């Protein structure tokens, strides 16, 4: 995280490690990701036509 | 910080939507919290992941390595003011810049009165 | 002696311009170990 | 400014050395040259000014005598002198400065050495004190009062004590006791001089 | 004022495993024989190698380190000389008393992996052969090509340095205990409290007599001095129930060897070296004091 | 090295390697993830009390 | 229903699913997928 | 000289033996063999430096013997114990 | 990285017991039963067999 | 209703218990579980308006009011933190050292192919070992390279004041048998657009020394004709010489020197719980306090480092790894797991240590190796996975 940002947050549950941060000049900024951590890239198909079919 | 502790540190306290851990509990919203939590477990029986998160938040402030320039610059600016004060042969406490007077006699808390060549300001 | 990468073939080309191997387009040469008597301590 | 005739090595613990002695290895002291009236190598008895970075106060500069040890790439001192240096055996380095002239060598062990830095200048108390192992073993030898030592253990422990042996003070502790035993507080009393008196009213400590 | 008279009763004796008793003595002798036979009995081991066609996947110092750890048949180690005390032999290859030369040469040309064990390690003398117990100690594994040809020598050394000349793996001695059951407070214990005292021991020290419904002591030299039944008896309100004390004059030895020296010859060499060191100490103390 | 079967499995191209780096001048480089603010959200702040709409493609804030 | 599966089978299912998660995605899929989207689209 | 003699001048009939290249193995059995004598008031050994392989033995003796005589007696009575143990082991093996 | 010749703190020769340990583990035997079948009673020598990893199976291929 | 389907959203897989009896009551690939709707990726905004259990058997079985569940509680940490045993038992400042600094400096595995690697510096132990415990991360990852070190018999005792101020007393006899012995490969590179040649000791005609030459200070390692000599601290035995060139017509070279580094009297060691300490004394095997089975300890640490650093769980790891390695006088159903947020209790470790024929608290009665006399207190012993750091004392002499 490029610069309450050096402290953990309850949104870190299952996303990044709240128990291991590099101490020093980058304490709390650089965060190690969790083991079961994934990311999203893109939805190639439009979901509006699938959203209008549910009510 | 911007979050509080739910006073239970259990699994049901983490999933509470009206808990101070999430954010504004709605009692009108909340903006800041001072974290306060008591851990019923110990370091022998094992901690809960919520209790470990609470301990990590409360112990993150002890490992930062910041604001460390204060005891360096304070010691430097205190030594530049005091490194030239010494004890004269006449019995007075003189400065080095022009032999200017600082104290007339030393304090009577010590029995050894043979401090007539020591730099008292440096050791002070 | 210089054995080349990606194929088993020695070259022994100790020249100031020859840096690749013969019949091979790559240019990575490993030095071959010569059977000399060296000693160590157990 | 930087200067010559210096060294910097990682430090470890050696309780067999004296307090005013630093353990210099034979590999670095053979290559460290000093100025003596020509250049000669470093030997035993020479004073060297040690320092632990950063200099936290004035007792972080102690002049100790060189003791040549058969180790290599490491220096060693007593764990008692870690309190002036404010460090630990942690990978913490400790760099020293070797004086060349004799005018700097004479005034080094007369004002800077450990025999002169006995009083802590901040509060007037003692600079050196007991560590953790010595403090725990001095507490446990005094608060137990039921683990008695025999003659062969007391004469073995007396080989490190400077003063002589007291009376045993336990002639028979049992009807089947065939040897006189020794209490724990008599073992700690062999370190005090015979003309030493001490009184602490908060712990009922009476030395006479 | 004068000497002691130790007694020895051997319980078991194998080629590499001894177990005897040492009665009517002190603990200083039982510790001194252990300290001599664990770090001062000399054997022969490889200390200088010379590799030339090393083309395996392992390092050059790895094979040299793991070749010196191979135990050798040390029967002439008490009669051989050290490398620093051999004036006639400076040392290059095979020698009359200081050095014993070894030869090894292997090259694998097969589709399968060839295991280079300690069996194809040919020496010059037939009495300084490596110890065979099986397939042998593995040294390196080879593929197609990947030759290996070395020449190593063996020398007599003390077990105090490099920890490879030590012939004994694990030698130890234990205090012989005597169990003192009061057998009067045991008649007041219930039928359920006796099983709690039986199960509180780590090892099989106390048992149950089916013809008396009381406790007994079987195999008393298996206690290992872990105070688990004394604390259980004190927690059960019976402080003077079981009192276990070690005998200061009775010890049980357990001598184990790595196949280099026999189990009785190791104790004999441990006695002989302790006798020689005492005479070497006594010689200066009798030649610098009386004359 | 992608989708390598039995050919490059022992041909000297992998040694405890996951394959997620770049080669530039013989030195391995790695991307560190940068945590940026979300643009598809109505950002409301204080001092001054404002609400912002972020740029999708062109600077249409 | 609610307890017909068992307390021991569910403890091994979360081990098998965690083993298969590192087989389908691996450990560096976040670096690989974002670069594979840059080449294709 | 391996063993050096050094008499104490502050204590009557006292000495100090320094054995070079020794350890706890010889020193412990010498100290515990000197304790069996009825004319020895002090028997103890120490190893002050592990890097300097030396052993210092301090023996005190009453006015009926000598410290060097007690040392020679403590070694001559310890050699016979090892000979008796060797004979017992040779009789117990066969 | 093949198995060492001697045990570290014990000193027992364990350099010729890795193949028998793998042959016992090839059957339906546990770790403790295969260690007790190899006449290993102390845990200092039983530690080195359960903790050794075979790196030479990957060093000969790559 | 806020629907996000863009990039940058960090997700994690959670199993829904609404259809948990779909393909279970009637070898599970993750694509099949994602297709049948048993598991799903829940974002950080979607996880707020839902209930979530913590255990698959304890907290999920009795109340059916959750509709979601986690796979494991130990998967909320990193790959370097979920492999640490008893991580919630240690202090929060001490696990942060091990998971960040001590894991990157621990010398372990390097590569299975050191011939295609010409990196500036590479280090590798001779006998790397996996630990005795089994975390769930190392069990579902199937990676033996997650642990870099060797486990030694660690005793907690004082040793003549040689372990004061966080020092370490280690067995000198065990270190020369193969324990904690590593090698160091340092490569020196060059560039030639001036030619590679000798032009007037152990150098050849091409300007590079033969493989197997002992290099030292003052020897030319790369010959140019402009030569490159070795500095004051540079030494070693040459392993390989690699020549290469790029498409720009520039020649390169790489000469790697190999040296073996034994643990000296200043080498820094560490643990899996954040306990540092350099080697301070090398005691012989005959002077250690030995166990009644003849087992001498390997590394002796001070008891004073435990109340200050506040690290419990190293003793628990030692008592678990001891109860694993001692034989039972039925080895199945044995407590082998060390998953951090689902650690077993003290009564499960003490009963396992009591069934093996030892004391419950892991302490054993030892005898003094210097005199033979018994000690009054029982000394704690057990195998503990230690690490060797890259900070040696001979690389700091100035
Ligand atoms: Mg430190
Ligand atoms: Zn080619
Ligand atoms: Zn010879």
């Amino acid at each position: 995280q490029q610069v309450d940002a050096r402290y953990p947050h309850p949104s870190h549950w299952g996303r990044v490690c709240f128990l291991s941060t590099p101490d020093g000049e980058n304490c709390g900024l650089v965060k190690n990701m969790s083991l079961l951590g994934l990311v999203s890239t893109q939805s190639l198909e439009s979901v509006v036509e699938k959203l209008f079919a549910c009510g | 910080l911007s979050f509080g502790f739910p006073r239970e540190l259990t699994c049901a306290a983490w999933n509470d939507p009206n808990s101070p851990l999430r954010g504004a509990k709605g009692k009108t919203t909340t903006e800041s919290y001072v974290p306060y939590g008591v851990i019923e477990n110990s370091f022998l029986t094992g901690l809960n992941p919520l209790e470990s998160f609470v301990h990590s938040v409360t112990s993150r402030d002890s490992s930062f390595s910041g604001n460390a320039d204060l005891p360096g610059t304070l010691s430097r600016r205190l030594m530049f003011f005091m490194r030239d004060i010494y004890a004269a042969y006449d019995g007075t406490v003189r400065n080095s810049f022009g032999n200017q007077l600082v104290q007339f006699t030393y304090e009577t808390d010590g029995p050894v009165e043979d401090i007539t060549g020591e730099a008292l300001g440096s050791l002070s | 002696t210089y054995v080349c990468g990606d194929c088993g073939q020695e070259n022994t080309l100790k020249s100031g311009d020859v840096i690749q191997c013969r019949e091979c387009g790559y240019r990575i040469l490993y030095k071959k170990r010569t059977r000399r008597v060296v000693q160590y301590e157990a | 400014k930087r200067s010559d005739h210096t060294f910097r090595t990682v430090v470890v613990g050696d309780p067999s050395l004296k307090l005013n002695e630093i353990g210099i290895p034979e590999s670095i002291a053979k290559r460290l040259q000093v100025s003596e009236h020509i250049f000669r190598s470093l030997m035993d008895g020479d004073t060297v000014l040690m320092n632990r970075p950063p200099s936290i106060h004035q007792h972080s500069l102690i002049a100790m005598t060189v003791r040549i040890l058969p180790t290599t790439s490491v220096v060693s001192l007593n764990p008692i002198c870690c309190l002036p240096f404010r460090g630990d055996f942690d990978g913490d380095c400790l760099h020293g400065y070797v004086p060349q002239s004799i005018q700097a060598k004479v005034e080094l062990d007369e004002l800077v050495a450990l025999d002169k830095q006995l009083i802590n200048r901040q509060n007037g108390r003692n600079l050196l004190s007991l560590g953790q192992d010595s403090l725990t073993a001095a507490y446990l030898v005094n608060v137990e009062k039921n683990c008695y030592l025999n003659r062969a253990q007391m004469q073995q422990l007396q080989m490190y004590c400077p003063f002589q042996l007291p009376p045993p003070a336990i002639i028979k502790a049992s009807p089947s006791s065939t040897e006189p035993q020794w209490t724990g507080m008599q073992l700690f009393g062999m370190l005090f001089p015979p003309g030493f008196d001490y009184t602490y009213p908060l712990n009922n400590v009476v030395v006479s | 004022t004068y000497q002691r008279f130790p007694k020895i009763k051997i319980r078991e004796l194998k080629d590499d495993y001894a177990k005897f008793e040492l009665r009517e003595t002190d603990v200083s002798m039982a510790n001194a024989l252990r300290r001599v036979m664990i770090s001062e009995v000399p054997t022969v081991a490889i200390d200088l190698v010379e590799i030339e066609v090393n083309s395996s996947v392992l390092n050059d110092e790895f094979i040299a380190h793991r070749l010196g750890l191979i135990p050798l048949t040390s029967e002439r180690a008490m009669s051989m000389r050290f490398s620093r005390d051999c004036d006639a032999c400076d040392g290059d290859g095979q020698c009359e008393f200081c050095s014993v030369e070894f030869r090894l040469s292997s090259k694998c040309v097969t589709d399968q992996t060839l295991d280079v064990t300690s069996r194809d390690l040919y020496s010059a003398d037939p009495t300084v052969t490596p110890v065979d117990f099986h397939k042998g100690i593995i040294i390196v594994k080879l593929r197609r090509g990947q030759e290996l040809k070395l020449r190593a020598i063996a020398r007599k050394g003390i077990g105090k340095d490099h920890a490879k000349w030590s012939p004994a793996a694990t030698v130890t001695f234990m205090y012989e205990p005597d169990i003192i059951i009061n057998e009067d407070m045991m008649d007041t214990l219930s039928d359920e409290e006796k099983i709690d005292l039986i199960e509180s021991s780590p090892t099989k020290v106390f048992g149950m007599d089916p013809v008396t419904r009381q406790v007994v002591v079987v195999d008393p030299e298996a206690y290992t001095y872990d105070e688990e039944v004394i604390k259980k008896a004190e927690a059960m309100g019976k402080p003077g129930l079981i009192e276990i004390s070690p005998k200061d004059d009775s010890f049980i030895f357990t001598v184990e060897s790595t196949g280099a020296v026999k189990a009785s010859q190791l104790v004999l060499n441990a006695i002989d070296l302790l006798k020689q060191k005492l005479d070497a100490v006594r010689l200066s103390d009798d030649t610098v004091e009386a004359d | 090295t992608s989708e390598k079967g039995k050919e490059n499995c022992k041909k000297g191209d992998c040694a405890f390697d996951q394959g997620g780096y770049f080669v530039i001048k013989g030195a391995e480089k790695v991307f560190i993830a940068q945590e940026q603010m979300c643009t598809k959200r109505l950002w409301i702040s204080n001092s001054p009390w404002t609400v912002s709409f972020r740029s999708e493609n062109k600077r249409n804030r | 229903n609610l307890s017909e599966l068992g307390e021991g089978f569910l403890q091994s299912f979360c081990k098998k699913a965690a083993t298969s998660f590192f087989d389908k995605y691996g450990l560096i899929s976040h670096q690989l997928n974002s670069y594979n989207y840059f080449i294709e689209h | 000289k391996k063993v050096s003699y050094d008499r104490d001048t502050k204590i009557i009939n006292a000495a100090s033996f320094t054995v070079e290249r020794e350890d706890h193995t010889i020193g412990n059995i010498v100290r515990m063999q000197l304790h069996r004598d009825e004319n020895v008031l002090f028997a103890g050994y120490q190893l002050p430096h592990p890097l300097k392989y030396k052993i210092i033995v301090r023996i005190h003796t009453t006015s009926q013997s000598s410290p060097m005589q007690a040392y020679n007696q403590a070694i001559n009575d310890l050699d016979k114990e090892l000979d008796y143990l060797k004979n017992q082991f040779e009789a117990e093996v066969a | 990285m093949i198995i060492p010749v001697r045990c570290f703190t014990c000193g027992k020769v364990i350099g010729n017991k890795w193949d028998q340990y793998l042959d016992l583990l090839q059957l339906d035997y546990t770790e403790g039963d295969a260690l007790d079948a190899l006449q290993l009673v102390r845990y200092c020598c039983r530690r080195m067999l359960m903790t050794h990893v075979d790196l030479i199976e990957k060093l000969l291929n790559y | 209703v806020r629907i996000f389907t863009d990039a940058g959203r960090l997700l994690r897989p959670l199993l829904v218990v609404e259809n948990l009896q779909k393909l279970k009551q009637e070898q599970y690939p993750f694509d099949h579980l994602l297709d049948h709707g048993i598991l799903e990726l829940i974002g950080i905004e979607e996880e707020e308006d839902c209930n979530t259990a913590w255990g698959i058997k304890q907290l999920l079985k009795e109340p059916k009011i959750y509709t979601h569940c986690e796979l494991d509680l130990s998967f909320l940490l990193g790959v370097s933190c979920a492999v640490v045993p008893f991580a919630n038992h240690d202090h929060g400042r001490r696990v942060l050292y091990q998971s960040q600094k001590h894991c990157q400096q621990a010398i372990g595995f390097s590569s299975t192919n050191p011939n295609i690697r010409c990196d500036t510096l590479s280090q590798q132990l001779f006998y790397p070992q996996k630990p005795l415990f089994k975390t769930l991360a190392s069990e579902c990852l199937k990676k033996e390279v997650l642990f870099n070190g060797q486990n030694a018999i660690v005793a907690v005792n004082v040793h003549l004041g040689y372990n004061q101020e966080d020092s370490i007393v280690m067995n000198k006899a065990s270190l020369e048998r193969g324990m904690f012995r590593s090698e160091q490969i340092r490569s020196y590179k060059a560039e030639v657009d001036v030619q590679f040649g000798k032009t007037h000791d152990s150098l050849e005609d091409d300007g590079f020394p033969f493989i197997g030459a002992n290099m030292s200070t003052g020897d030319i390692v790369i010959g140019r004709c402009h030569s490159i000599k070795l500095k004051h601290t540079e030494r070693g035995i040459v392993q390989k010489v690699v020549l290469s060139s790029n498409d720009e017509g520039k020649n390169f070279a790489a000469v790697s020197l190999r040296q073996v580094r034994s643990p000296c009297l200043g080498d820094k060691f560490s643990s899996m719980h954040g306990q540092k300490g350099v080697l301070g004394y090398l005691e012989e095997q005959q002077n250690f306090p030995f166990t009644i089975q003849g087992i001498v300890p390997d590394i002796v640490i001070n008891p004073h480092a435990f109340p200050s650093r506040q690290t419990p769980g190293q003793l628990l790891e030692a008592a678990l790894s001891k109860g694993i390695a001692c034989p039972i006088q039925a080895y199945t159903k044995l407590t082998r797991h060390a998953t951090p947020f689902s650690t077993p209790g003290v009564t499960e470790i003490t009963e396992q240590l009591h069934r093996a024929g030892f004391s419950r608290w892991g302490n054993e009665r030892v005898y003094n190796g210097r005199s033979g006399e018994m000690m009054r207190s029982m000394i704690f012993m057990g195998p503990t996975f230690y690490q060797r750091l890259v900070h040696m004392s001979e690389d700091k002499v100035k």
